[PDB]
This record gives C-alpha cells, structure tokens and sequence, in this order.
C-alpha cells in the first residue's frame, strides 16, 4: 500500500489559527 | 607457568637433553592410545575432549625443548596399521590428527628442524609437502601479525634447495614432480619477488630447476600451462636468462601450440588446453606486465583473423593501460612498437593484425603524458618513413610497405583525437622533433591530404588495400580536423578530376540486403592453501563522421554550407555510382538533427534518389 | 602437430590420402618469417618419415 | 559452511538463497533412504570397516564443523555531535558484513537444526553450549543464541537430558550452569528490544520444567509480557501455551496458585476481539486448556481491577465542558462539546490498523487542539493539560518516522509559547510538571526518554531570550525551582530518575557548558 494524508501545516515558531473551518471539518 | 616461565625449576632431571619427562609419555600416549593394533582394537575410543586435551597437552610438550629430532623420528614412521582390514601407516595419521599443534612446534624452531627433515627427505615426501602446507597457511593466516615468518622459511629453503634433487629430477614420478611444483608455488606467493627475485643463494639454482622443469618434455603441454604462472616473480631481475627464457617457451609454443584454434571445435581436449593456458599465460602476464612476454603475446596473437577470442585480449589491453607506471607502459609501448617498424617480413595482412590488434585499444584507454614521450621519441622516425617508400610497386613487398602507412595513419587519428595543440602547434611547438623542439605542424596536412586524394588510377594492384589507405589517410584528415582547423569553412576532398573518394569504398558488393571480511579473507586464504552493428560494421567512417558533425554543431533560417550544398549537388545525381549515394545517404542518417532545418533542401537529393531503383535487394531493407 | 596424424592414419592403411598433403602444406607455409625454426625441423623430419613411408608403398 | 554463510537473507541464474538448501540438508540428515540403496548394489562391506546409518556422523560433522566456524568468526559493533543513552543505539558494526553472513546461516541452521532426531546431538548437549556461553557472556546481545538454544532445548526435551539431574555430577553441573546463566538473562530481559527482545523470550520460554519447578514469580511478569506480545504475534503466546502445559502437567498446584491472581488475566483479549499459528487456534488451544482446570484455579483472571479507574478514564478530562463548537450550516449551528471523543481518540491515534486511521486521527487531533488552543482566550484547562499532554508525549516517540516528522515542530513551536513571558506564569507550570514526571520515569521508553531531553535542551533557548532574568526571578518559576526539582528526582531511590538526571545534563552538555 501506500500513505494517504490531507494537510501539512504551515511551519513557523507558533500556530495560526488563522486556518479555515474547513481544515478541521475534513478529518 | 609456562607463560611464567619457571617450567625449569619444576621440571624432573633430565638424565638426556632430550626431555624424557615429557616425551617418553607422549610417546607411550599418542602411539599406543591411536594404535589400533598390538591389542587386536579396532582403532581405540577417543574423544572429542581428550582432541582438546591432547592439543594442550601438545602445546605443553612444545613448551619443553630438546625434543624436534624425536618428533621426526616418530613422524618418519611407516609402521602400517589395519582397522575392517584395510591398511595405513601411524606417524603419518598422527600428524594428520593434529598438524596444527605440529605446525606451532615446528614454527617455533625451524631451521634445524627444517634441515633435518629435507635432509631426510630423499626418500619420503609426502608429509613434507603437508607440513609446509601447514606452514604457509599458518603464516598466512597470520601474516598480518607477523610477516618475517615467511621470510625466513624462505631463506631456509633457499639456503639448502639442492637436497630437494629428488624431486624435479627428469626421472622422478610426474606426482612427485607436480607436487613440488605446487609447494614452491605455493612458498612463492606467500613471498615477496624481492625477496627471491634477486640474484641469491639458490634463486640461480632454483630457477635453472624451474627452466628443466619447464623444458622437461617429461611433462606434457598441461603441466608446463599450469607452471608459468610464477612468471611475474621471475619476469624481473633476469639478465642473459631472457633470451633463454625467450628460446624455452618459443620451443613450447612451436612444438605444443597449433597456429589454429577453430580447427578444434569446442569439446576438443586439446582446444580446452589450449585455451585453458591462454586464460593462465593472459592473467600471469597482466599481473607481470613485462615487455618481454607483451612482445611474445602480441606475435602469438596477430597470425590470424578472429582466431583467439580478441576481444579477451582487448579487455587485457584496456586493464593494462590503466594501470602501471607511466615508465613502465612507456617501455612496454617501445618493446611493442620495435618490432612493429622492423622490416620482419610478415604478411601484410599478418602485420596489420599486428598494429590493429593491439594498438587501438592499448592507446585509447592509456593515461596521457607518457604516451607523449613515445610519441616524441617516434615522430622522426614515423615522419622519416611517412615522407619515403613509395617508388617500386611490382610486388606484395610495397603492400606491405602501404599498409604500414595505413597503420601510420590510423594511428595519427585515434592518438590526436586525444590531445590538444599546445606541444604539437603553429609557431610554439614544445613537442616537434622535426623542426626544434620548441613551431611547425603544417606540413603534416598537406602529406596526409596529397596521399587522400589521388587521381584514380587505370591499374590497381591492391585495390582494398588501397581503398583503405586512402580510408586511413581520411581518418588522420579527420583527427586533426577536429583538433586543428576547427573554424569554419572546413574542407571536402573533390575539386577537379582527382575523383578521391573512390578509393575509400568499396564496390561490387551486395550491401544492405533486405530487412574487507574476515571470513571472506580466511576463504581465500584456504582456497590459496589449496592453490585454486551491422551497416555500421561495412564502413568505418560512420562515428568519425557523426563527431565531424557534432564538432561543427559546437562549433555553430535556411543555412546552406559548401559542402552540404554539393551533397546537395550530390545524391541527386542518379548517373555517380549508387554505391556513392547509398553510403552518403546513411551518413546523413547518422546525423539528421543539424539538417532538421535544412531537410527541406535536402529533400530534392534524398527525393531524387531511389524513387525506383535498388538500395542492397529489393524494397525493404534494414535502413527504412 | 596433425603432421604426424595423417601419418599414423596412411600407415594404419598405406594410403596417400591428399588431405595429408594439404595439413602438412598447411604445417609448411607458417614457416616465412616467423622463428619458427624448431617447427620447420619438426616439420621437415615428419617429412622425412613420411618420404620413407612413400618409398614404402605405391606413394 | 562458510560459502553457505555469504547467502542472501530474506524478509519478515537468479541469485540463490539459503533455502534452496535446507532440505538437502534434511535430506542429508535424512540419507536413510539412499545409502540403504547404495550398500544394497555394493557389496565391498565384507572387508569394509563400518556399514551402519552414518546420519549420526553426519551431524557430528556438521556440529564439529560449525563449532570451529564461530570460533573462526568474530562479531563486534561501533559508535557514531549528540549523545545517545541506551546502550542497544548508537551501534554501528565494526564490520557488517561478518553480522550480514551470521544472519545468513543462523535462518540456514534454524529448520535444519531441530528436525532430526537428537540422540546425535545428545554428546554435544553440554560441549557445544560450554564455549557457546562464553560467546553469550562476551556478546551477550546477540539474538542467535536465545533461538538456536530454543531449538537445541526442545531436542534436548526429545532426548531427555534434564531428567534425574542431582539435587549425575556431570547433569548437575550442567543443568545448574544453564539455571544460573537463565536466570541472569531473566533479569536482563527488561533491556532487550524486537528482534532481540522476542528470541530471548522464546529461550526464557522454552525451558523444561526442570528449571520452572525453582523459580516461577520472576517469570510471572515475563509470562504476563510474553502473552501480551503474543496478541501482536501469535507464535509467542503458542510456546508460551505449550509451556504452561509442560510445567503444569509436570509442576503441582502448590506454589503457582500464589501467583495465579496476576497469571491468569494476560489472556483475556485474547478472546474477546474475533468470534501456521493464527490468533483463532491460539484461542481455542487456551479454551480447552483453561476448562482443564477447576472453577476457583481459573477464577484468577479477573484480579486485574485496581486500574478499573485506569480502564475507565472516564473521569472528566475537563470537568466542566469546554469544547463548545457550532458547525457551520445554513439555518442551525448546534453547539458541541469534545471532552467526550478524548479517551477513545487517545486509544485509536495509538492503536489503530490500516495504518491511515492514526494519520486521520492525527490530522482531527491537530485541528481539535488548535480549535481549543483558540478557545482559551476566554477556562482552566489545569486538570486537561494534566491528564492530556502525557500521552501526547507518549506519542511523541512513535516508531513512525511520519508520527515524528509530524509532532516534534509543533512540540518546539508549543516550547517557544511556554517559555514567553506571557506563558511563563501558572499555566505552563501544569504543562511542565506533567512533561516531567512523565516520559522519563518511565522503565521502557527509552526514545521517549531522549526525546524529553533534547525538548528540554532546546527549551532553554527561549527561556533566556523571551524571560529576561530579573522576570525569572519575579516569577516563581525559575532555574533554582528546577534545580531543586531535578536534585529531588535524582535523589530518588528508582534508578529510573536517577539515569534520567544523568541522561538529562548528557544532554545538556554542549549547552550548559557555555553557562559562566
């Protein structure tokens, strides 16, 4: 098989959480 | 304590300098526990902890002294013993049993013991050769903790050689002579050649022994295959002995070794000898890298066509050339060549196999500025040639000569592919023995061209001779057109009724028919102890060519230049020979990315051509 | 070397058998510039051999 | 043996592979069937010495040659900016190539070795493991040993060596060498790892019961362990099963039943998760030996319930619910609220197949966090942090290099977020305290364990550049309080605190050393 995988998160020295609704529908 | 050292102050008095203490029961042990007689046994029950035991216990006997002559004394018994009746002897199964403990003793104290055993030695030989078997693996096994063992075994050997005249005496058993044959093969490759290959003690002896056993018509063409391979320790360090050595193996060859191989398919036993000691002769020589035996190997090679598997020989040659010192190489290229421009009266068919074979890929894998002091040393002498020898052609002695001038040729080109015009140049020159050896590289284009371009002849005595002259003349034309003269406004070879590239093709002929590790090191080590295209092929000129082209593409709308615009010209002429045409049309096959734009000039020579006519047969064809 | 093979094969029958004559011609010719001197002795007393052979039979 | 030796290995002309070999072996073991034909057309046994089965010269040989061969050989390993703490890492052989042709013939030999019968091996039984122990006592991580002495024991069990040993001198040294070198490997069980740690269990598993009868409570956590590994890989859990019946038949009930309380309960999940060796014949073997014994021997498996709290985890991760969240829609936004999904979440971003319901987890887990992260700008959490970010350091040395990939920017990220001043205060000090007394006290973890240190050793970055000093010493959190925090963890009796004190300035060095 393989992996599957829909987000990989900015990187920065702190999170954004300027991030959409969406990203935390989908999982 | 032994290891303390203090044995002596404990040991019993020994009424002997022979150490009764401890021999008298070793001896009341090992030759009576193993004997499967005097007591009607059926070899006595022993155990793999009493093997352990015994070996310490040897180790401890060999930790007493004054006891080398009884070991040899009780090895040197041929006292036979019956299990279940077969017989065999007890001294000789003693040491069978345990040789490593024997080799230990035996490499604590060597060279009495070694005297006394090859002095006793006249008569029986077979634990000898066991025992120095066990000596080289020893030592070999542990040559990367001590390496002077080998080395003095050697010269032990060699200090008292004449002893072994029962061996390799031309009445000897042949097992007995091949077997010292292995031996001292075997204690060479443990040995340096410096070593021995200096003029000392019996290395005078022992290779005047190996020439007899190499000129003992006793052993036959296989015995004497598997015994050259000790030629790299005696290639060097040789003088007066070379022509001997040269007059030996001449006789063996002429007298063992057919001119033809294919006359004996393969299953013949005497084509597998035969090529079973070509592979040994090849890979001994590769390891020597002798002049001598280089020049022996290029005349055994070059008396035929496709005859000894070349292409082995090839791979050899690439091998050598990238390696070896540039020294070395250099003299092995003035060994090769010196017989190369003699004026030995070979075929010129012979001779040309001679240079081809050989040269191309000797020089065409070889490490630069070495090359350039053979090539210094040789211009004068190529140059003197080159500018002589044409007058008289009455006989196959002129094409002879002629051919030699191909070799010339051919030569120019696949060398000056390879070098810049810094020392070969115009007005600064460091390299040009002709003028001074600081200036002049003119004269060589116009040699080389005038000899290219010939008005055709009526006569033509050798017409694919010939053919391939003017071919070779072209193919140095290429060489330094691509190193010299790179700019621009190139040359072609036709300007007015001198018609030269007839004589660089061939006609009549049907062309184109239809479509490291330890365990790893100790295997070795034991294995040591035991001494174990086609339209691309009917020309030649096609890749010159195709770099011609890339060439000028580095050196670079419809753009037309001279010559392409003749071939043009050409090509569209159906009354020139098609031969002509079909040649050029796959050149330009080879090479249709740079007419990519210009193909729709090239359309009407191409077109005009066969619309109808032949190209090799009928139609379809390996080229469409 | 097939020299003395041929002569073994005409003496089991005291034939002339001319492929005879052309391996030993064929044994001769290499003889033109090559040292091959031992070979030309070996050569010419199989020649020998086989012209006793000659005077032997109808050869 | 040695060309044998340099054969391809396999995983968990075409070049060939050591299989290609072992039945001729067996057919070598085997040759009963083909010398009997040739001494059948011969007839030179008349004044030939010997006409007997010579198998059993055979495997001498075989034995005596491969004794020499691994004295001949010699295994060894090296090391290597940062340093490591288990021994077992930081491990790089000396020459692999040796390791390489081991492995080779050591899965050569193992179905080779047991299949014939050992009345061969009966002469070697002592011999052949007295140089063999020396070879374990020098290179005591070598997982060979432990299955090749598994195998040897289970024909040792076909030939009976064990049986009547002195309370035979020879039997008496023999079998207390082998009881004294099993029960040092049993206590150093706890250090080995897969592929090392399984084979020493399947040797510590397969003794007679000769050796059991002594000593049972040590083993009593190896069997737990061993049955518990057996649910992941069903070939422990049957020797282990095989085990049990060997020393139960052989052993009365009257110095096991002490322990059968934390004996029996291992084995329950066994059988409550599904209706060569699979997990159902694993099953139905435990069936029938379980109803082999009486009512109150098997009643020992429900002892396990000091951890129902353990189990439940039900206990309010935030007391009060403060996950409120309205999905977006057209008319309605129904207000939900998380604490609940935590423990099951917790058990699937641990425990979960197809490999991709961890990542998805992952993903919903990173959302979720980062959504209540957003929230705390309105609750104490105290309790949540507490009971929640020890397991997110547990998954944060997951074999899953992804896992890792993932985990450890956000975990430096979250570092710079404590470490400033406007988190410097009562609201990290739950988060830190719960990040060390987890995570590094553990016995197993050791990649955990190093993992911590080097959080930490990063963390003091950022504690000097977002805290000026005189900030540091306003707030009670300081370098003196962790001072005196780690002093009191390294004074403590468990050697787990103490090796992580030790492992901790390790790490620390090459940082703490530009301290003046």
């Amino acid at each position: 098989a393989q992996v599957v995988l829909y987000r990989s998160y900015r990187h920065g020295d702190l999170p954004d959480i300027q991030i959409k609704h969406s990203s935390l529908i989908t999982p | 304590l032994h290891r303390a050292g203090l044995l002596h102050n404990i040991l019993p008095s020994q009424s002997t300098d022979l150490h009764h203490s401890v021999g008298t029961e070793l001896l009341s042990l090992v030759y009576k526990g193993i004997a499967p007689g005097d007591e009607r046994q059926c070899l006595p029950s022993l155990d793999l902890s009493c093997k352990q035991l015994a070996s310490g216990l040897l180790e401890l006997a060999f930790a007493f002294g004054g006891l080398c002559e009884r070991l040899v004394s009780l090895l040197l018994n041929p006292a036979v013993l019956s299990t279940s009746v077969i017989h065999f002897s007890h001294g000789e199964y003693f040491y069978s049993l345990f040789s490593e403990t024997i080799n230990t003793e035996l490499l604590k104290n060597l060279d009495l013991a070694v005297l006394e055993l090859m002095q006793s030695s006249v008569d029986n030989t077979k634990m000898v050769s066991a025992v120095l078997n066990g000596m080289l693996d020893q030592s070999f096994r542990e040559r990367a903790n001590q390496k002077h063992q080998g080395l003095k075994l050697a010269t032990t050997i060699l200090q008292h050689w004449k002893k072994c005249d029962s061996w390799w005496a031309k009445d000897s058993p042949l097992e007995t002579k091949m077997a010292v044959l292995a031996l001292l093969a075997k204690i060479l490759q443990i040995d340096s050649s410096v070593s021995f290959n200096t003029s000392h003690g019996s290395f005078p002896e022992v290779f005047t022994t190996y020439i007899s056993l190499l000129a003992d018509t006793k052993l036959d063409l296989h015995l004497k295959g598997q015994a050259v391979t000790l030629l790299p320790f005696f290639t060097s360090l040789t003088g007066g002995s070379l022509e001997e050595l040269r007059r030996v193996l001449e006789q063996l060859i002429v007298a063992h070794f057919p001119m033809q191989s294919r006359e004996f398919p393969p299953g013949t036993p005497r084509f597998n000898n035969y090529v079973d000691c070509m592979k040994k002769f090849l890979d001994a020589l590769e390891l020597s890298q002798s002049p001598m035996l280089l020049e022996l190997m290029t005349e055994v090679l070059c008396r035929e066509q496709q005859h000894v598997m070349e292409e082995l020989f090839q791979s050899s040659f690439r091998r050598i050339a990238r390696r070896g010192s540039c020294v070395t190489q250099v003299g092995l290229l003035e060994s090769v060549y010196e017989m190369f421009r003699k004026d030995d009266p070979r075929l010129s068919f012979t001779r040309q196999s001679f240079v081809d074979r050989s040269l191309l890929t000797l020089l065409w894998h070889c490490s630069l500025d070495a090359l350039r002091e053979f090539f210094s040393t040789i211009v004068v002498d190529a140059i003197d040639v080159l500018k002589s020898r044409f007058t008289k052609l009455n006989e196959s002695t002129f094409d002879t000569q002629i051919t030699k001038k191909m070799g010339y040729y051919k030569i120019l080109d696949v060398m000056y592919s390879r070098l810049p015009k810094d020392d070969v140049h115009a007005k600064e020159s460091k390299i040009n023995q002709v003028f001074h050896g600081s200036e002049l590289t003119k004269t060589l284009i116009k040699l080389c061209y005038d000899a290219f371009t010939e008005n055709m002849a009526g006569e033509n005595q050798l017409l694919e001779r010939r053919r391939l002259y003017h071919c070779a003349a072209y193919n140095c034309a290429i060489s330094v057109i691509c190193c010299v003269f790179n700019e621009l406004k190139f040359y072609q070879g036709f300007l007015f009724s001198e018609k030269p590239e007839k004589n660089l093709l061939i006609f009549e002929n049907l062309i184109d028919l239809k479509r490291d590790s330890t365990l790893s090191e100790e295997m070795s080590q034991f294995d040591f102890s035991t001494g174990v295209m086609d339209e691309l092929n009917r020309h030649e000129c096609m890749a010159p060519l195709t770099a011609l082209v890339k060439h000028m593409h580095r050196s670079l709308p419809r753009d037309l230049p001279s010559w392409m615009k003749f071939l043009h010209g050409k090509l569209g002429n159906p009354i020139v020979p098609l031969n002509i045409r079909l040649f050029l049309a796959k050149l330009v096959i080879n090479t249709e990315e740079v007419f990519r734009p210009y193909a729709k000039h090239w359309l009407s020579p191409l077109l005009q051509l066969a619309a109808s006519e032949n190209n090799g047969g009928e139609g379809i064809h390996y080229m469409v | 070397n097939p020299a003395e093979n041929f002569r073994v094969l005409v003496k089991q029958k005291k034939a002339s058998f001319e492929e005879a004559s052309n391996q030993l011609i064929n044994h001769i010719e290499q003889f033109l510039d090559t040292n091959e001197t031992p070979y030309f002795m070996k050569s010419i007393d199989c020649i020998r051999a086989f012209r006793e052979e000659a005077i032997k039979f109808s050869e | 043996l040695i060309r044998i030796c340099s054969k391809p290995v396999v995983l968990p002309w075409k070049v060939p592979t050591y299989k290609d070999y072992v039945d001729l072996f067996r057919h070598l073991l085997s040759s009963d069937q083909m010398m009997d034909s040739i001494l059948a057309d011969e007839a030179f046994f008349s004044v030939n010495s010997s006409s007997e089965s010579l198998n059993h010269l055979l495997y001498d040989e075989f034995v005596k040659s491969v004794l020499k061969i691994v004295e001949k050989l010699d295994l060894t390993l090296e090391i290597q900016m940062i340093p490591t703490s288990d021994p077992a890492a930081n491990l790089h052989p000396a020459k692999p190539k040796d390791f390489s042709a081991f492995i080779n013939l050591v899965e050569f030999c193992r179905e080779i070795l047991p299949e014939k019968q050992a009345e061969f091996f009966e002469p070697w039984v002592y011999s052949f493991s007295y140089e063999l122990i020396l070879q374990s006592t020098r290179l005591p991580l070598i997982s060979g040993f432990y299955k090749l002495l598994s195998i040897t024991v289970r024909n040792a069990k076909k030939i009976k060596y064990f049986e009547g040993v002195s309370p035979d001198p020879e039997k008496y040294s023999c079998f207390a060498l082998f009881v004294k070198f099993g029960k040092e490997v049993a206590v150093k069980m706890k250090q080995y790892k897969d592929e090392l740690l399984a084979s020493c269990l399947t040797f510590l598993l397969s003794l007679p019961h000769n050796i059991i009868e002594l000593d049972v409570r040590a083993y009593v956590p190896a069997l737990q362990m061993a049955f518990k590994l057996g649910l992941s890989y069903t070939p422990l859990a049957e020797v282990g099963l095989n085990a049990l019946e060997e020393w139960s038949i052989y052993i009365d009930r009257h110095v096991m039943q002490p322990y059968y309380k934390d004996i029996l309960p291992c084995l329950d999940g066994y059988l409550k998760t599904s209706a060569a060796i699979s997990l159902e014949e694993i099953r139905i073997r435990v069936v029938q030996m379980l109803g082999s014994l009486g009512g109150q021997i098997n009643k020992n498996l429900l002892t396990v319930t000091s951890s129902d709290e353990m189990m439940k985890s039900y206990v309010a991760w935030d007391r009060e619910k403060r996950l409120s969240f309205a999905v977006p829609f057209r008319e309605m936004k129904p207000v939900i609220f998380l604490d609940v999904f935590l423990p099951r979440v917790t058990e699937l971003a641990l425990t979960a197949s197809d490999r991709q319901t961890k990542v998805a987890a992952c993903e919903l887990l990173h959302s979720m966090v980062m959504f209540m992260l957003g929230k705390a700008t309105q609750p104490p959490m105290y309790q949540l942090y507490k009971r929640t970010f020890p397991v997110l350091l547990r998954l944060a040395c997951d074999v899953d290099q992804v896992t890792r990939q993932l985990y450890e920017p956000l975990v430096m990220q979250l570092i710079h977020w404590f470490t400033n001043n406007k988190k410097f205060e009562s609201q990290d000090t739950v988060a830190l305290l719960e990040a060390i007394l987890d995570g590094i006290v553990d016995p197993v973890d050791s990649t955990l364990r190093d993992f911590c240190g080097r959080c930490i050793r990063e963390f003091l970055k950022w504690s000097i550049k977002q805290i000026t000093p005189q900030q540091q010493e306003k707030s009670p959190v300081n370098t003196k309080s962790l001072f005196k925090r780690l002093y009191s963890l390294a004074l403590h009796p468990n050697a787990f605190k103490r090796l992580g004190a030790s492992l901790a300035f390790n790490n620390i060095y090459r940082e703490f050393r530009e301290e003046e």
